[PDB]
């Protein structure tokens, strides 16, 4: 997926970019 | 001689469903059955070796787990794993675990990936998965005729474990998995008012088949705002994804069961717009056997623990860890019945899989990929009290929908509206 | 009277910038200087303990490499950390440096995330950070009158360290941070032929301005699908993300550089397509203390590493982990002359922070939050010719663009066509 399944560390979470997010 | 099982949890914060002021005194109950039966380990004296998964500030932390795993490991050399349940400190926990080739046990880490057993090897799940929801919603779409489009909303706090975005992911893929329907969704800031106007224009021109995964107060604000813009059970149902039912009191007492109530002047408002909201829990264990489980965890966690257990959804969680403990002892003894040994990881790993198990959860089934199936409940309104309640069940095993007190679905329209408008979302 | 340096990076894979192989002789070469330097721990023996980062299959891991620091930690209780350089190796051990108090060195790791010195305390960066490359975009978008909207396409493999989720990450993150313009994105799979209609699609739809990071065939392929699609330099301009200049060989030889020549007959068409493309990457150091470098380098490297280091821009890395370590050492120095010890972290830290220093690589800039300033070249064709060469230099430190070798920035139209079509994108 583009947004879901990118392994489990708070490094892949710090602007989404796959996701579709208003934050 | 004796069965050396290291706990990652949180040991200070109790406010997790998997903290220790709450799994403490459930495995702890689970031991003291350990001992009473001469089938389970006979002679063994299983002990237990603690670690706290949070961190300085006292939540769960991807730090502060992996390095109380090494802690433990390296003094204790234990034969099995004890949590943790936040994700991201059971990710780096599960993967050193997998590593050391020891089996790792817990009713938390729902996750998605943890779910790839070819990476968190030997880790078994006893609690429930977010794979498991988007079962129950691939149940649901296909015994409502949704096969097209349904949108999902998910918000977070910052900082956390990011709960409704696992929650999602799994829905998510799972779904897209098993019914390759188009499933949009939309990440939202709950304290940001800037993302309602955003949100409910979303929810008018992405979906008609809505998921929302929140706080309670999110989603009672949201179904007000549908209101308030003309969005009614006629066109729209909203699934409220409130899997321990933090919306709702406990099922043991508080009849009725209202979450529109709030005693802010807007319940009038707020009980019209929820006739078109549902919400989807986990189930209830139904057993007696549950019932005493949690009047002798309440006991023990108010005496050698000082917490007060309190009743609801979340206690299935440390259920699942005594449950979860019970199936592992049983596992290492057939173990032993053969030759094999504690450390035999492998072997008692595989006869844990793929099993059903009677607990004090009642029936619980582990899957061929480790993970225990999940039971959902859907509750809706009564349309002449407005009062919530479960109409539909979902067995996580037999993937089957099942009616529950001749109750029936309510619809305004007599039946569900269609996932996709008249003449298109224009 | 002797100080232990850790080490966590590929011991043994050498396909890595950061790979042992190509950093441990630019170390040793740091090392052989600090004796050499009666001004540089004057009596110290700096020891080095090694552990790799990579796991079984040989790639750098996010558990092996935590394994391998602990291990590290407390078998030699060491002064400093240097690596890793892959992202996901150096989050968790970053974390765990960062909870112990030691100082952490590294050239690589530079995702967004490891710029919040607040978790990752004591984490100084010597090497390139993907932010430094928002501060390159953002300086060219400010001189080429692009405020409005620009499209980012990048494609990762599956199971690798995200490199270019990463750059991306860095760069958007950034250019929102200071210019507030619309920046789309998209990820697809190189080897995926579904999403090359996709791309062409949102290319044509989404944005004028498109930056790519991928690589060089997949660029080749997407600027032949673009040519072929009637996408032209008069309306497009495509920037090829390749910071180590993959596409290109070294600036030592093998003139000229071109990166559309691949030999399968297509090249005719590829020149012509790449009229419109420019190819944004990490700067050259010029100094010639850099080029000496390269040459005790590959002298080393093939004496005691049994390796070949061949030029190229992935060099940088190695100079940046040698003058790294020559940073440390000179604040380790500067603590020690006024009465601190080597294990005083954040005195240490803040002596290497908001510092210019000289090394191998030249002038080098450390910003307040620790993170090396980085230099950007944009490569440019000669119409004439065909082959590309460097027309724009951006100095990190000082935030300016600089015409390199009075070259002028080629135009089919003459200037820069807009960020935004005619009337509008329909
Ligand atoms: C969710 O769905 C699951 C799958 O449909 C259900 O699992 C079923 O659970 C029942 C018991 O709860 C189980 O039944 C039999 O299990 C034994 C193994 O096959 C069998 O030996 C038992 O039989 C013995 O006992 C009965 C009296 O109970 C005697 O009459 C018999 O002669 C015999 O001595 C027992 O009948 C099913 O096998 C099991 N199915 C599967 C596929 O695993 C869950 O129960 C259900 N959960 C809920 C809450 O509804
Ligand atoms: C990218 O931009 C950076 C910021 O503009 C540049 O940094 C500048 O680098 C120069 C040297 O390369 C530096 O100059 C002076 O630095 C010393 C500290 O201020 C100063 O004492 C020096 O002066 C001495 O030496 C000169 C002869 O060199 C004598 O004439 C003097 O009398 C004195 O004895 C030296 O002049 C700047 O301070 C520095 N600026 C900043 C803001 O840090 C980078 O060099 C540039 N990189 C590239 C590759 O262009
Ligand atoms: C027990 O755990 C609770 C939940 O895990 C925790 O609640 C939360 O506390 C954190 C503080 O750590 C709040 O968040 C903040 O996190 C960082 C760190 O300070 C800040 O930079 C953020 O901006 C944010 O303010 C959470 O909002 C909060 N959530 C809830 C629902 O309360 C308790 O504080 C923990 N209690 C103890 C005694 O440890
Ligand atoms: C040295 O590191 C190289 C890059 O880090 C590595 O190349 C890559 O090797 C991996 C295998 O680990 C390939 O990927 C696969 O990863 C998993 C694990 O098998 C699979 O499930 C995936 O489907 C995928 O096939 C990469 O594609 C490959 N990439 C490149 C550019 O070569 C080398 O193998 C390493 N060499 C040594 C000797 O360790
Ligand atoms: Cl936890
Ligand atoms: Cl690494």
């Amino acid at each position: 997926s583009s947004c879901f399944g990118g392994r489990m560390d708070r490094i892949g979470a710090q602007s989404g970019l796959g996701c579709n997010s208003f934050r | 001689s004796d069965l050396t099982v290291a706990v990652v949890l949180p040991l200070t914060n109790t406010s997790y469903p998997w903290s220790w002021a709450r799994v403490g005194p459930a495995v702890e109950l689970a031991l003291a059955r350990v001992k009473a039966r001469p089938d389970l380990l006979p002679g063994w004296t299983v002990r237990m070796v603690l670690g706290s998964s949070e961190n300085a500030a006292g939540v769960c932390s991807d730090t502060a787990a992996p390095l109380a795993a090494v802690d433990l490991k390296w003094e204790h050399s234990p034969a099995v794993f004890l949590g943790p349940g936040c994700v991201y400190s059971a990710a780096p926990v599960g993967r050193f675990t997998a590593h050391w080739r020891v089996p790792l046990l817990t009713a938390g880490a729902p996750a998605l990936g943890i779910g790839v057993k070819d990476e968190y090897a030997l880790t078994t799940r006893t609690g429930p998965s977010h794979v498991k929801l988007g079962d129950f919603v691939t149940a649901l779409h296909r015994r409502l005729g949704w096969e097209h489009q349904a949108l999902v909303l998910y918000a977070d706090r910052l900082g956390d474990d990011r709960p409704c975005f696992f929650i999602v992911e799994g829905l998510y893929m799972r779904v897209r998995e098993r019914l390759n329907i188009t499933v949009n969704h939309q990440e939202f800031v709950e304290g940001d008012p800037d993302h309602y106007p955003k949100l409910l224009r979303a929810v008018r021109r992405k979906g008609r088949v809505i998921y929302i995964c929140s706080s309670p107060d999110a989603f009672r604000n949201l179904m007000l705002l549908a209101l308030n813009a003309g969005l009614t059970g006629e066109d729209y149902v909203f699934f409220h994804l409130d899997v321990f039912g933090q919306s709702l009191k406990s099922a043991q007492g508080l009849v009725p069961q209202k979450p529109w109530e709030r005693g802010d002047g807007q319940d009038r408002s707020a009980r019209q717009a929820f006739q078109a909201a549902k919400i989807i829990t986990y189930k209830e264990p139904d057993n007696p056997e549950y019932l005493e489980f949690l009047k002798q965890l309440k006991l023990l966690a108010d005496k050698k623990f000082n917490f007060t257990v309190e009743d609801g959804l979340k206690n299935i969680i440390p259920a699942s860890f005594h449950d979860g403990l019970l199936l592992y002892v049983q596992a290492v003894t057939e173990t032993l019945a053969q030759g094999g040994t504690v450390t035999d990881g492998e072997n008692i790993t595989q006869r844990m899989w793929n099993r059903s198990f009677q607990g004090v959860t009642g029936y619980l089934k582990i899957d061929r990929n480790g993970d225990r199936d999940t039971d959902f409940s859907l509750w809706d309104m009564d349309p002449e009290t407005g009062a919530f309640r479960v109409v539909l069940n979902y067995n996580g095993t037999s993937q089957e929908l099942m009616a529950v007190s001749e109750h029936k679905l309510y619809w305004p329209l007599g039946y569900p509206p269609p996932d996709v408008p008249k003449c298109g979302f224009d």
